[PDB]
Order: structure tokens, then C-alpha cells, then sequence
């Protein structure tokens, strides 16, 4: 046993890839070096990282293109030390689980009745493939109150108290329909329905 | 005439048949022939209105998902004619276009305050497949109106919970709630849930 | 009534039941280079609540008595081991293989016993040497 | 074009929620079946990407049916027969009405979980092109 870091991959709204490791966990400051390919399909050939990110004058992740992505495919990637071939560490990744969306934004309150108002946001790119959690409270509130929202990017409040004042804010995740990412989105510019 | 059915998204399919006169001794049924299912299922007709009958299809367990968005039954209405039937009406019912759940039920108050109310409820008889594409709507009756004058509120999710505001103290309301799946082009909201009945708590 | 695990592995032996009690699963494993046909069976299954025990499906591949079951008849083509889930009150038979001498002290047999929530193999109390 | 296209989005999301229900189902604390579910060996499509693919699932659909009796306990109490005729039945509608594709199965054979991840990636590359 001689352990290798293990390596981690986000999706950034489809638009790319970030994949890091922390390498000071070993003896020796080591320029480890990153391969992948993906498996049962088409173009099942290596690939070298060609874009490498660094940390202290030492490897410490790679950053793939959208080309170079293909979620529903079985990526597969592998740490490899370049001193000691016969110590890599592969890993499958489902890169359709790993993908974070950008924050929700054009958060807007409208009303429908005196009593009644809702609330709108946009995302970025990815639409029908999001969930949402809508956390709204007001002055008197000790803590937030969740709902989660499907594709409709629509929250009713239908009794408000218009002598409070609300704080509105929402966060997006690519689940469950086009995947199963679990990790949320940074959370949007609150808003305000005022006293 | 007229002939209209509806599904509760589950094993139970209601059926309204409507004729402009019959005679003695009437007797007429429903027969649902699905078109990639091993089963039938009729009903007995049963008059309501002077000129109404009315039918249940029950096709399973209440909870059990016996058909699907892609099912296709051919519902039929049916008369005796000496020892023959004779066909009054035909329809091609798509089940998950012709959606009409159960009222939501176990209404109860979380929390009452004196100005505020946190009541709350469930989904009775709901398929699976609807996921979050619900849709709820309801009612609130105060002291000096009745039903059809209280505004409807909406909720646009699936929030199984409302939060009502700027109630008056130790006043006496009553509560209810319908739902919708936003699927079915011709699906409409559910009967309206029980009354629940409370009071909100008085000041000093 | 299902053994979590299966029998201990005994250095230089292998074990077979005499019987399998009813609810006693097999594998419909091939040999290399073969498959379970499409839309075949998992598994055969050890059914005998009309008094007559029988095994419920039968195995397939292609290319690529009162109380208990009967091992089953070889089917087309096998794999080299057979794979069985047992249930619970089990009771499975070491011997040395061919070329060993058993040492034996106590049971040379294994149940599959339950306690409190929990299943577990007794140990045999046997040894192999060469 | 839009309509047929939303039909279609729905029908794959209704299968998606039963492959999903399944495998939240068995893949859990709570199935003391589990660890002997992974030793049966499912087949694989050799690759998946449009609708014909789903030959490859509905032909493993009976060892499916078989798996999900095993699971039956007090716990997801998930009947197999309603369930299986149902995934059957929407699967037959999405492969389409062409019926002339053999299916080409992979080398390696899968683990149930293996083996519903797989045709949950399938629907959901395809939903995710939809709209
Ligand atoms: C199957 O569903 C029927 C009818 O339900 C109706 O249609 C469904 C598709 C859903 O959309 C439902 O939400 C919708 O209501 C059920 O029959 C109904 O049962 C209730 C209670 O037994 C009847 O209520 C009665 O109503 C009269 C007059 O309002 C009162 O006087 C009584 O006190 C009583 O409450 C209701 O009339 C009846 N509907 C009809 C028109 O037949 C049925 O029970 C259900 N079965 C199962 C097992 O799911
Ligand atoms: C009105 O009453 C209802 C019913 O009690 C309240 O809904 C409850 O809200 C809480 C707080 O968010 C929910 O807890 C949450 O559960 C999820 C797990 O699914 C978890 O992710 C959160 O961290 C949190 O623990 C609770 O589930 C929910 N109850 C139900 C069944 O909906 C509601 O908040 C009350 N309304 C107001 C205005 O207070
Ligand atoms: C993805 O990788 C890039 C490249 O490492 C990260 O960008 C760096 O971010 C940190 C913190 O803001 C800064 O040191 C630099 O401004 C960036 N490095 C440069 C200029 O190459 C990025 O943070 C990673 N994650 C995300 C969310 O994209
Ligand atoms: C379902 O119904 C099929 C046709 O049934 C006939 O026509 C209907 C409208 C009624 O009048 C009925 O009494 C007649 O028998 C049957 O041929 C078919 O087998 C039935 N399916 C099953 C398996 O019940
Ligand atoms: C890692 O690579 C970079 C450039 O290729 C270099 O500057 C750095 O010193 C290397 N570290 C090593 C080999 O220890
Ligand atoms: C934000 O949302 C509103 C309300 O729907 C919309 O009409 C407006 O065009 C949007 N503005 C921006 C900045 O996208």
C-alpha cells in the first residue's frame, strides 16, 4: 500500500471541467501526471490532461473543454506518478452526477392579488434538467423556510403579511431528470418585499 | 348525449352518462377494453340526475398504478336490447389526459397563533409520476362571507402547507384545499378537501 | 430466511449439501465464453409447498425426496462451480480433496444458524494437510 | 414536432421514475438482500444512445421481474408484476414501431446497480436533448 490522492471532478454548467487533487501528502514534491478516456464507446483512446493547474510549482488538477466532454458517457481518468509507473490509482466517474449550475439570477417578485405575490428567477443555461429551493423569512422569522421547485421557475405566496419585511433567495441543482447531481449551486442575490 | 370520465391517477376511473329520455327498465353499463392490457373491467350504471348515471371502474388495489401515460382504453356504453348490446356510446380514454385526483386529506393545524394560521394536509391517491407537478389551491371562510366569495390561493408547487396571514384573533374559520397535476389536456382540479374547522387564539 | 454470507472456506476442501431446503436459490451461471439466454432466468428456485419439491425455473446459455430438492440435473452449459444462496437451518458437508488427509475433531459439517437478528456458519472442525 | 417531442419527454421521465423508484428500492440499508442481489449478472447494451437501444432492456425485463421478488418485503411492499408491465409498456412505445433491431450486448456483465444506473444514464442523455 502507497496510497495516490484521490482525484475529484466538478462540472461547471456544462461549460467545462475542473479536476484537483491535493498532492502534499506525500514525500517528495511530485509533478503527478493525469490521463482519462472514456469507456465502452466510441474514441475509447488515451488522453494526456494537456491543460494542467497548479499549486506551488507542482500538478494539482487539469481543466477539460466542453469538447471535451461527454456526460453520459463513463469517464474514466487515472493518476498516474511518473518515477513509479506500477502506483496509479483510475477512478469511473458519472459526470452527469458532478455537474454544479450557476446561480439562479433575475430574481423578481410580482403580485397576483393584494394578498398574493410570486416570485421568478433565470438560470444561466441549463433549464428543464433543474430543481430549486426557494428559502424565504422576515423580520420576525428565527431561521429560513425551504420549498423545493421542479422546471417551473415560479414560487406563490399566497398570504402575505404586507407589514413584515421578506428576504427571498433561491439555488438551482441538475437533478433528477437529465441527472443526479447532488452538490447545489451557490445561492442567488437575495431579494426584498419591503415593510 | 354526453359522456364523461375521469382518473384518479391510480386504479379508479368515474364515469357521468347523460341521455335525453330512456325508457322502463333501463339497465346499461360501462365497459372499459384497454388496448395492451390482459384485463377488462365493467360497471353497472346508476342513475343521479333525473337524466344522469353514474359508474366506477375499479381496477385494482386503491394505491396500485394500474395504467400509464401510454394506455389507451376504449370505453364504451352499453344497453340490454331484448338479449343483445347495443352500443349508446364509444370513447377513446386516455387515462393520463383525463386526470382528476382525490381531495387531499388529514387536514390539520400545525400551529395557530393569533393573527396566523400553519395548516397543512396530504395528497390521497396520487401516482408516483407526478413527481413535484402538482399544483394546489384553496379557501379560507370568514365570519361575514360565504364560500363562493372567499378568493382562491394559489399555490403553484407542490407545498403540502399554508402559512395564513392577518387573521383576526379568536375568530372562528374554516379551511379547504384542491389539487391539479399540471399533465391532461382535459385534466381538472379535485374536489374540495373537508372543511377544516378552527380558531385563531385571542390577544391581551 | 436467507444466510447473509455463505459457508467458510476450509483449506484444501469443498463442501456439497445432501439436501437443499425448500427456498434454496442457484445461479444460472454459464461457461466462459456462453450467456444466460435473453430473457432467461436469474436463478432456480427450491419450491415445495405441495409436499413434492421442485426447482421452479431452468437455466439456459447460448453463445456469447420428501421435504428437500434434488441437486439439480446439469444443465446445457454450466460453469465449473455452481453458485447457491441458502436459507436459514442449512446444513452443508466437508471432505478433503483428493490428495489430502482429513483431520477431523468434532463436526464435519456446517449449519446455517440464526441468532438474534443476525445468520452465521458453525465452523467445521476439520483440517486438510498434504 | 413541439408536441410529439413533449410526448416523448414525458414518456422517458415516467420510465426514469421507475428505474429510479426500483433502485432507491433495493440499493439501501434496509434490503438485507441486497449483497446477494449483486451476485446475479445482468446484460449490457454494447452501446445505448437512441430509442431502438431499449431492445436490450426489454429483453432483460423477465431476470428483472425475478430480482424484484426477492426485494419483496415489509418494507418497499413494491409489487413487481404492476410495476414490470408498467416500465414493459412504455418501453414499447419509446423503442418505437419499427421492431427490426437485434440488440449487441457488452462483454462484461453488471450488478442490478450496475445495471439501472446504466438505463437511468440512457433515459437521461436523451431527455437532457429533447429540449
Ligand atoms: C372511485 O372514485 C369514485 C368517484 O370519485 C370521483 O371521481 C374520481 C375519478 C376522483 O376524481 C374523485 O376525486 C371523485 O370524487 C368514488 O365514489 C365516490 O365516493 C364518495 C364517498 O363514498 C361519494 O361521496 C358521497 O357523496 C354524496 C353526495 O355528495 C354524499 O351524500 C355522501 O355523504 C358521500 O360522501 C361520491 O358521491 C362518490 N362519487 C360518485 C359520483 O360515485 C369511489 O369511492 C372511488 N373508489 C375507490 C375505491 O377509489
Ligand atoms: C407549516 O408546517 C409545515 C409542516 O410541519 C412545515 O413544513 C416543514 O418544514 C420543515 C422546515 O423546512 C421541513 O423540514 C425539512 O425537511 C427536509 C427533509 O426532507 C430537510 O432537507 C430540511 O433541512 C428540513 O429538516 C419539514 O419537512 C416540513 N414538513 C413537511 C412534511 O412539509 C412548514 O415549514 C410550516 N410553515 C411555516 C411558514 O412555518
Ligand atoms: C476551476 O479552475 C480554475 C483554474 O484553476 C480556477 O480559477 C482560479 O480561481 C482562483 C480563485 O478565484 C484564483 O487563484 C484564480 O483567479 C483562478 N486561476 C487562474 C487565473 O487560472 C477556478 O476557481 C476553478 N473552479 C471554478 C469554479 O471554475
Ligand atoms: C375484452 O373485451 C373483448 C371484446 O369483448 C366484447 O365486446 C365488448 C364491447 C363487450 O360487449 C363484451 O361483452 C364482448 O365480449 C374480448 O374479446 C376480450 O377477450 C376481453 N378481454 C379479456 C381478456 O377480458
Ligand atoms: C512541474 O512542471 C513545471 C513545468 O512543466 C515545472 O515548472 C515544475 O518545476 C515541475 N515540478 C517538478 C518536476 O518537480
Ligand atoms: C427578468 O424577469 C422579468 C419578469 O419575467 C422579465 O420580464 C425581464 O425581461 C427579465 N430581465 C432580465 C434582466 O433578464
Amino acid at each position: 500500500t502507497l496510497p495516490l490522492p484521490e482525484v475529484q471532478c466538478f462540472v461547471f454548467n456544462v461549460e467545462y471541467m475542473n479536476c484537483t487533487w491535493q498532492s502534499s501528502s506525500e514525500p517528495q514534491p511530485t509533478n503527478l501526471t493525469l490521463h482519462y478516456w472514456y469507456k465502452n464507446s466510441d474514441n475509447d483512446k488515451v488522453q494526456k490532461c494537456s491543460h494542467y493547474l497548479f499549486s506551488e510549482e507542482i500538478t494539482s488538477g487539469c481543466q477539460l473543454q466542453k469538447k471535451e466532454i461527454h456526460l453520459y458517457q463513463t469517464f474514466v481518468v487515472q493518476l498516474q506518478d511518473p518515477r513509479e509507473p506500477r502506483r496509479q490509482a483510475t477512478q469511473m466517474l458519472k459526470l452527469q452526477n458532478l455537474v454544479i449550475p450557476w446561480a439562479p439570477e433575475n430574481l423578481t417578485l410580482h403580485k397576483l392579488s393584494e394578498s398574493q405575490l410570486e416570485l421568478n428567477w433565470n438560470n444561466r443555461f441549463l433549464n428543464h434538467c433543474l430543481e430549486h429551493l426557494v428559502q424565504y423569512r422576515t423580520d420576525w422569522d428565527h431561521s429560513w423556510t425551504e420549498q423545493s421547485v421542479d422546471y417551473r421557475h415560479k414560487f406563490s405566496l399566497p398570504s402575505v403579511d404586507g407589514q413584515k419585511r421578506y428576504t427571498f433567495r433561491v439555488r438551482s441543482r441538475f437533478n433528477p431528470l437529465c441527472g443526479s447531481a447532488q452538490h447545489w449551486s451557490e445561492w442567488s442575490h437575495p431579494i426584498h418585499w419591503g415593510s | 348525449s354526453q359522456f364523461t370520465c375521469f382518473y384518479n391517477s391510480r386504479a379508479n376511473i368515474s364515469c357521468v352518462w347523460s341521455q335525453d329520455g330512456a325508457l322502463q327498465d333501463t339497465s346499461c353499463q360501462v365497459h372499459a377494453w384497454p388496448d395492451r392490457r390482459r384485463w377488462n373491467q365493467t360497471c353497472e350504471l346508476l342513475p343521479v340526475s333525473q337524466a344522469s348515471w353514474a359508474c366506477n371502474l375499479i381496477l385494482g388495489a386503491p394505491d396500485s398504478q394500474k395504467l400509464t401515460t401510454v394506455d389507451i382504453v376504449t370505453l364504451r356504453v352499453l344497453c340490454r336490447e331484448g338479449v343483445r348490446w347495443r352500443v349508446m356510446a364509444i370513447q377513446d380514454f386516455k387515462p393520463f389526459e383525463n386526470l382528476r385526483l382525490m381531495a387531499p386529506i388529514s387536514l390539520q393545524v400545525v400551529h395557530v397563533e393569533t393573527h396566523r394560521c400553519n395548516i397543512s394536509w396530504e395528497i390521497s391517491q396520487a401516482s408516483h409520476y407526478f413527481e413535484r407537478h402538482l399544483e394546489f389551491e384553496a379557501r379560507t371562510l370568514s365570519p361575514g362571507h360565504t364560500w363562493e366569495e372567499a378568493p382562491l390561493l394559489t399555490l403553484k408547487q407542490k407545498q403540502e402547507w399554508i402559512c395564513l396571514e392577518t387573521l383576526t384573533p379568536d375568530t372562528q374559520y374554516e379551511f379547504q384545499v384542491r389539487v391539479k397535476p399540471l399533465q391532461g389536456e382535459f385534466t381538472t382540479w379535485s374536489p374540495w378537501s373537508q372543511p377544516l374547522a378552527f380558531r385563531t387564539k385571542t390577544g391581551h | 430466511e436467507l444466510c447473509d454470507d455463505d459457508p467458510p472456506e476450509i483449506p484444501h476442501a469443498t463442501f456439497k449439501a445432501m439436501a437443499y431446503k425448500e427456498g434454496t436459490m442457484l445461479n444460472c451461471e454459464c461457461k466462459r465464453g456462453f450467456r444466460r439466454i435473453k430473457s432467461g432466468s436469474l436463478y432456480m428456485l427450491c419450491t415445495g409447498s405441495s409436499s413434492h419439491s421442485s426447482w421452479d425455473n431452468q437455466c439456459q446459455c447460448t453463445s456469447s425426496l420428501p421435504g428437500h430438492c434434488r441437486e439439480p440435473p446439469p444443465w446445457e452449459n454450466e460453469a465449473t462451480e455452481r453458485i447457491y444462496h441458502f436459507v436459514v437451518g442449512q446444513m452443508v458437508y466437508y471432505q478433503c480433496v483428493q490428495g489430502y488427509r482429513a483431520l477431523h475433531r468434532g463436526p464435519a459439517e456446517s449449519v446455517c444458524k440464526m441468532t438474534h437478528g443476525k445468520t452465521r456458519w458453525t465452523q467445521p472442525q476439520l483440517i486438510c494437510t498434504g | 414536432t413541439s408536441s410529439s417531442t413533449k410526448k416523448t419527454q414525458l414518456q422517458l421521465e415516467h420510465l426514469l421514475l421507475d428505474l429510479q423508484m426500483i433502485l432507491n428500492g433495493i440499493n439501501n440499508y434496509k434490503n438485507p438482500k441486497l449483497t446477494r442481489m449483486l451476485t446475479f449478472k445482468f446484460y449490457m447494451p454494447k452501446k445505448a444512445t437512441e430509442l431502438k437501444h431499449l431492445q436490450c432492456l426489454e429483453e432483460e425485463l423477465k431476470p428483472l421481474e425475478e430480482v424484484l421478488n426477492l426485494a419483496q418485503s415489509k418494507n418497499f411492499h413494491l409489487r413487481p408484476r404492476d410495476l414490470i408491465s408498467n416500465i414493459n409498456v412504455i418501453v414499447l412505445e419509446l423503442k418505437g414501431s419499427e421492431t427490426t433491431f437485434m440488440c449487441e450486448y457488452a462483454d462484461e456483465t453488471a450488478t442490478i446497480v450496475e445495471f439501472l444506473n446504466r438505463w437511468i444514464t440512457f433515459a437521461q442523455s436523451i431527455i437532457s436533448t429533447l429540449t
